[PDB]
């Protein structure tokens, strides 16, 4: 049924210190290879 | 061929594309005021002392960083330009310490001289000034950092010329501080050159401290013999005594730098 | 045409989960029409997408209000070998503004789809979403949605089956209102101090990592998918001409029910406060002044607030600006000088310090304003403060300097008698 | 809030610091978000990771981030001092941050600030003797319609009253984790006392879609 009387954004009550970086680590396998500037850094 | 035409106070000048508004004014012999800009350092555009009116443009541009466009007329002396220089000079002097009598820069100071030429003649700042602690960076350069105007010339020189990434800015806002954060000496063979490029008495020579004033020295243009490069120097003397060594511009040899041994 | 604006319907609202009453994850977002025919939009082409945005009349929701279609089309050019990026500005720093927070945490999949549709229009290979570090939970919600989109084929390699590769990266800030400025945001992503760059070059030529870049506000990007699905003409049927569409509004301060609400552009300011926020505390006649578009906009007194409309052109005529459309309401119990002095204290704390007029000038204005709060000054200093603010405005690298001068100018323009009266009180005690 | 460093027994280049083996995996994923040749882009997130592991940033931690990313240490120092979320001195286990900018000021954030000081017995900028709480004022936290609010560690507690915050502190003293969000009637940014919009069921897929897709 249709309910407009409850808050449905309660998952973040269980988030912790490493939630964001853990999610970032999980996303790594989906990324496309990064482009390259041709050197290790501007100092190479 | 690709030269584009611009105007400085209505006078036409032909410049290569990529020339800045500041460089275009040089071609007709006009030197725009500056503090952060040095022609041998990367463009910074933070002091805002080079602001100049472009005819028909509501907003003044930073002459040191803005490339010219075809047909632009640069109003180096307009009331809009003049009122911008006074405003910036007034902000530069708000927190600046009343140090000229005890400051070694006195008499050869760009802040003094451009305040005289481009700033106002009085103050309306009715508050207390900022005070900053000093920082030891070795026995060659004395730092009186309350005089620093945050132009970042020293930072850019250390990174780009000396190849040393030890100088930087910490904090932010009015409390932004130039230094090394930690205790560290800036002992590069080219370190003494930051005395020259610092526009104020924030960085001065420890050996030279308090010994002379600029107007009283005689300048002998000479050659360095500490190495085989042959750097061009100026020997500053007074009353029969050598007081200091300064660089002398030679594009094909030392540009405008000398080594610490030379200095 | 339409002469009166407001009373928007729920059928024409874009952010249908503004209050998080429905599921924010992909299952809910898909049921509400997100990610629908995204393949059709992508295969229609960048020029068609830019056409729908140009025709929609959409203007930047970040605070400057540049026409989005024209701005986004600067990237519509052949690659020269560098990658091209879309940067989504989720720094939400302007005091009074919390609209972008609700999109990130309750409608994340509109943002994610906005990145793809907007990214395609510019030919970008990825979107970086810069979200202020304080929004830790909201950024974690956004990563959950991104993972759902990646796992459903909606983004990544061959996104939505379109044959287009797109990545959505989330990067968090570390505490700095200046990092919402478009070039200061770019310098922050690159790992530097959040200090703005001079222009030129423009980000569309040299941006993040030195590559062509477009910085777009969260709200600007998030509505773009719906503008393409429902058409630019439907979006342009809202608000006065050159003020099109639906806008998110934050009403805070001295109102009975502070809230975030989506309402038509050009709605009267009075109607917005009373219809949605429950009126001014103590009744409308208790109104003293309103800051309409966040702390960067000058305040307006009650007399102007009576008839003013909420759009870019209407508020410019009232000598202010729409800004982020964050309405801070101050009733007659407010110490107006103190309230504006706390805003200058904010800019003093947020100036990056790079350039002289703001580094020294804003700190100077803060010291003067603090004295004005107590009246420990002379009336002749009011014109000095006005002149000082005019030396900051239009002489700085970035618009933070302008945003600190404007609140001061607004106070002096409309509340000079209060300033002088306070000075008279102080002198008679001394 | 000094923006210079002076070596101290508990904060000097030899102070022990290093990322855990697990955090090295997180660091690796961070670095892959940026183009090759621009690893310096990872400075802000890697520095913040060191603070999450350690709780604050000793100079050794900054020197470690510089070394991992092959970045000059001064450039890490610039970032650590520019951004206010980095702690260059140890803070309490619960870092209470009260917004005092004008929109929160207008809703009586001073009473919230007063209540926390009375309950903890500290002034703004101090740490309790048990090192459980550190109290500071901050600028707008982007929750203005929900003022007055505070942020404690990663959570926003909003629509506060002096009683509400005294409760949250009591919960944190006992060790319970208090739920974030408004402490008043409402759940988020809705108008109190009833929705004035979005009361209809949301439309479904394909609603109002222009012909031609
Ligand atoms: C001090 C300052 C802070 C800003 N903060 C934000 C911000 O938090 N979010 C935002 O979208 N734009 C912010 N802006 C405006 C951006 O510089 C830029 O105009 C905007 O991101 C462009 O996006 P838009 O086209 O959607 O408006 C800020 C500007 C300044 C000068
Ligand atoms: S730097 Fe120049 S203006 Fe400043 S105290 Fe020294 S001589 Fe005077
Ligand atoms: S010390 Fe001198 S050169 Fe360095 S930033 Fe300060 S004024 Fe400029
Ligand atoms: S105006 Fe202020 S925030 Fe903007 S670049 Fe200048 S000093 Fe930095
Ligand atoms: S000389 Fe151009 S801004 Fe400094
Ligand atoms: S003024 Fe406090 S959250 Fe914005
Ligand atoms: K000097």
């Amino acid at each position: 049924p249709f309910d407009n009387t409850t808050y449905k954004n309660l998952q973040h009550h269980d988030y912790s210190t490493y939630t964001f970086l853990d999610l970032n680590l999980d996303l790594s396998k989906f990324r496309m290879p990064q482009p390259s500037s041709g050197r290790e850094s501007p100092r190479h | 061929s690709n030269l584009i035409e611009v105007f400085v106070d209505g006078q036409s000048v032909m410049v290569e594309p990529g020339t800045t508004v500041l460089q275009a004014c040089e071609k007709v012999g006009m030197q725009i005021p500056r503090f952060c800009y040095h022609e041998r350092l990367s463009v910074a555009g933070n002091c805002r002392m080079c602001l100049v009116e472009i005819e028909k443009a509501p907003k003044v541009v930073a002459a040191c960083a803005m490339p010219v466009m075809k047909g632009w007329n640069i109003l180096t002396n307009s009331e809009k330009t003049k009122k911008a220089r006074e405003g910036v000079m007034e902000f530069l002097l708000a927190n600046h310490p009343l140090d000229c009598p005890i400051c070694d820069q006195g008499g050869e100071c760009d802040l003094q001289d451009q305040s005289m030429m481009f700033g106002s003649d009085r103050s309306r700042f009715l508050e207390g000034k900022r005070a900053v602690e000093d920082k030891n960076i070795g026995p060659l350069v004395k730092t009186i950092m309350t005089r620093c105007i945050q132009c970042t010339r020293c930072i850019r020189f250390a990174s780009e010329i000396a190849g040393v990434d030890d100088l930087g800015t910490t904090g932010r806002g009015n409390d932004m501080q130039v230094g090394t954060y930690i205790e560290k000496m800036f002992m590069s063979e080219l370190s003494g050159n930051i005395i020259d490029i610092c526009p104020v008495g924030a960085l001065t020579s420890k050996p030279y401290a308090f010994t002379a004033r600029p107007w009283e020295t005689r300048k002998t243009e000479s050659i360095d013999v500490m190495d085989a490069v042959g750097s061009n120097i100026v020997v500053s003397t007074r009353t029969g005594e050598v007081m200091r060594i300064l660089p002398r511009m030679h594009e094909d040899i030392n540009e405008e730098w000398i080594s610490d041994k030379t200095r | 045409k339409k002469t009166s604006f407001g009373s928007l319907k729920d059928e024409d609202r874009i952010f249908t989960n503004l209050y998080g009453r429905h599921d924010w994850r992909l299952k809910g977002a898909q049921s509400r029409g997100d990610w629908y025919k995204t393949k059709e939009i992508l295969l229609k082409g960048p020029d068609w997408i830019l056409g729908e945005v140009k025709t929609s009349g959409l203007r930047g929701r970040g605070g400057a209000g540049f026409p989005t279609g024209l701005k986004w089309s600067f990237m519509n050019k052949p690659s020269d070998g560098r990658p091209k990026y879309l940067v989504v500005n989720a720094d939400e720093g302007e005091p009074g503004t919390c609209k972008d927070r609700e999109i990130i945490r309750h409608d994340p999949h509109k943002l994610v789809e906005g990145c793809l549709v907007g990214g395609r229009a510019m030919g970008a290979r990825a979107a970086y979403i810069y979200i202020r570090g304080e929004f830790y939970n909201e950024a974690s919600n956004l990563q959950v949605a991104i993972r759902e989109a990646y796992e459903a084929g909606l983004i990544g390699k061959n996104a939505c089956g379109s044959g287009y590769d797109f990545d959505v990266f989330v990067v968090r800030g570390a505490g700095a209102y200046i990092c919402g400025e478009e070039t200061a945001l770019i310098e922050s992503i690159e790992g530097k101090q959040g200090k703005p760059r001079l222009k030129p070059p423009f980000p569309a030529d040299v941006g993040v990592f030195g590559c062509p870049t477009t910085v777009a506000n969260v709200e600007t990007v998030a509505v773009s998918p719906t503008i393409c699905r429902r058409g630019g003409a439907w979006f342009a049927s809202f608000g006065r001409e050159r003020n099109s569409g639906t806008k998110l509004f934050n009403i805070s301060g001295h109102v009975n029910n502070p809230c975030t609400v989506e309402e038509e552009m050009s709605v009267p300011l009075k109607e917005l406060i009373e219809k949605h926020a429950g009126g001014v505390t103590g009744g409308w006649d208790n109104l003293l002044a309103v800051i309409p578009g966040g702390s960067s906009t000058p305040l307006i007194p009650k007399s102007v607030c009576e008839t003013v409309l909420m759009d870019f052109d209407a508020l410019i005529q009232a000598q202010t600006g729409l800004g982020t459309a964050a309405v801070i309401v101050m009733d007659r119990s407010t110490d107006i000088v103190k309230a504006i002095a706390r805003l200058i204290e904010f800019y003093k704390h947020e100036s990056c310090g790079q350039c002289t007029p703001c580094r020294e000038g804003v700190d100077w204005m803060n010291k003067v304003m603090a004295r004005f709060v107590r009246g420990d000054a002379r009336p002749a200093e009011i014109d000095s403060l006005w002149e000082i603010s005019k030396q900051i405005e239009g002489h700085t690298i970035c618009a933070l300097g302008d945003g600190a001068a404007w609140p001061v100018q607004g106070l002096i323009r409309h509340f000079r008698p209060e300033l002088e009266e306070r000075m008279q009180q102080f002198a008679q005690q001394h | 809030a000094l923006f210079v460093h002076r070596d101290t027994p508990e904060n000097n280049p030899e102070t022990p610091f290093d990322f855990t083996p697990e955090n090295y995996k997180r660091i690796e994923a961070i670095v892959k978000n940026y183009p090759e040749g621009h690893k310096a882009a990872a400075v802000l997130p890697v520095l913040d990771l060191a603070q999450r592991q350690n709780g604050w940033l000793p100079i050794s931690a900054m020197n470690k981030v510089a070394e991992i990313l092959q970045v000059p240490p001064m450039r890490v120092y610039e970032v650590a001092t520019f951004y206010t979320m980095y702690n260059r001195k140890p803070v309490g286990k619960y870092h209470i941050q009260v917004c005092t900018t004008t929109p929160c000021m207008l809703r009586n954030s001073d009473s919230i600030l007063e209540a926390i000081q009375k309950k903890l017995g500290i002034k703004v900028g101090e740490t309790t003797p048990d090192k459980l709480f550190t109290l500071i004022e901050v600028e707008c936290l982007g929750a203005c319609v929900n003022a007055p609010m505070v942020q404690i560690n990663d959570n926003y507690y909003e629509d506060l009253t002096p009683k509400d915050i005294e409760e949250i502190i009591d919960e944190l003293k006992a060790g319970k984790i208090p739920k974030p969000g408004p402490r008043s009637g409402r759940f988020s940014c809705e108008p109190a006392g009833g929705l004035t919009s979005l009361t209809e069921p949301p439309k479904g897929p394909g609603f109002g879609v222009q012909a031609g897709l």
